[PDB]
């Protein structure tokens, strides 16, 4: 953040769909560690899910 | 007592970068923020910004995003600010104050009392 | 930018209670009770006389005083004095962990 | 003191999350008063002191 930093969250950003059926654009916002869980074994700290 | 002192003179030319340190002894450097201060000559004196030591995180007020840079040095207790794209009307007199104490439970970064001030440092751009 | 409101000056002879105004919108200062009031003489650097316009600072005389209403603050004088030729300044919280100081004003002594 | 995004996906339906933070960074916290507290802990082991 512009104040500072900030351990219990991360700046998820991902492609959501616009009015359009089908059309895509880029969002951020900003999530909760614990609602936030690895994709899969391949240890590529980069990608992430929701626990879900 | 606590005291505080800063650099005595600088003068740069126009539209160069500058940098400024302020010091503090008699307290603890990393349990209180510091805000710094521009008054100009026969004017109102206007706020830049905050620094909290601990974590290095700063604010500005607007007119100033991403002109100037506060940072410190926690070892020797020291903060610096420096500032670049100077204008013309950038002579003045520039001030570091201690303000508020760090509770890390309630926010004190507003809070605009502040008793102890310096002698300030007074930066001229002649051209 | 859209600072505090003050007047231009004011005067008052030795032993009299003058008061001087400081007002701004509700954000600024009627949201809060955060207000400040700094005294500054030439050169030097400027010394504040008041906490939250009602707590008085330590090591600092009766003589000044301050109070807040609706939209607007007052610092009163009383017992005026050689030692209160200088410039006066209201600062506050502006939100967003901001700081706005006062246009300022100037204090003569009659006499 | 988060503030709110609003970002629209499909047709009249929005999903909200926090997006910047305005402010000093600081901890959320929770607040009990320590003499009633143990006042009520004696009290409850007194009344226990009977079935032990
Ligand atoms: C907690 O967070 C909330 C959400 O961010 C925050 O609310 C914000 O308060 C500030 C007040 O400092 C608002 O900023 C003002 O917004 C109005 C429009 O409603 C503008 O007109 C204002 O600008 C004018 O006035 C200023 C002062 O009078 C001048 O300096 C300026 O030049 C203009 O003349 C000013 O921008 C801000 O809009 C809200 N946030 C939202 C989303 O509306 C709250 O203050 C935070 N609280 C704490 C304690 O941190
Ligand atoms: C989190 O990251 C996103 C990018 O993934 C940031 O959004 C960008 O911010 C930059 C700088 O402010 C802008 O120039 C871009 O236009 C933004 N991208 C989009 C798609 O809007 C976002 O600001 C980051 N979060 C925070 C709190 O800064």
């Amino acid at each position: 953040v512009k104040t500072g930093t900030v351990e219990e969250m991360k700046n998820c950003s991902f492609n959501t769909t616009t009015e359009i059926r089908d059309k895509e654009k880029k969002e951020y916002a900003l999530f909760y560690k614990p609602d936030i869980v690895p994709l899969s074994e391949t240890n590529n700290t980069s990608e992430y899910r929701l626990i879900n | 007592q606590v005291q505080l002192v800063q650099s005595g003179a600088e003068v740069k030319k126009p539209g160069a970068s500058v940098k400024v340190s302020c010091k503090a002894s008699g307290y603890t450097f990393t349990g209180y923020y510091m805000h710094w201060v521009r008054q100009a000559p026969g004017q109102g004196l206007e706020w830049m910004g905050w620094i909290n030591p601990n974590s290095g995180g700063t604010n500005y007020a607007q007119k100033f995003q991403g002109r100037v840079t506060m940072t410190r040095d926690t070892s020797i207790s020291t903060a610096y600010m420096e500032l670049s794209r100077l204008r013309s009307d950038d002579t003045a007199v520039y001030y570091c104050a201690r303000g508020g104490w760090i509770s890390l439970y309630y926010d004190s970064s507003g809070y605009p009392n502040f008793d102890y001030w310096g002698q300030g440092t007074l930066v001229t751009v002649s051209g | 930018q859209s600072a505090l409101t003050q007047p231009a000056s004011v005067s008052g002879s030795p032993g009299q209670s003058i008061t001087i105004s400081c007002t701004g919108t509700s954000s600024d200062v009627g949201s809060y009770n955060l207000v400040s009031w700094y005294q500054q003489h030439p050169g030097k650097a400027p010394k504040l006389m008041i906490y939250e316009v009602s707590k008085r600072p330590s090591g600092v005389s009766n003589r000044f005083s301050g109070s807040k209403s609706g939209n607007t603050a007052s610092l009163t004088i009383s017992g005026l004095q050689a030692e209160d030729e200088a410039d006066y300044y209201c600062c506050s919280y502006a939100g967003s962990s901001t700081v706005i100081f006062g246009g300022g004003t100037k204090l003569t002594v009659l006499g | 003191n988060n503030t709110r995004k609003s970002v629209r996906i499909g047709p009249g339906q929005t999903f909200y999350a926090t997006g910047d933070i305005i402010g000093d960074i600081k901890q959320a916290h929770c607040n009990i008063s320590e003499e009633k507290w143990n006042d009520t802990l004696q009290k409850v082991g007194i009344e226990l002191q009977k079935h032990f």
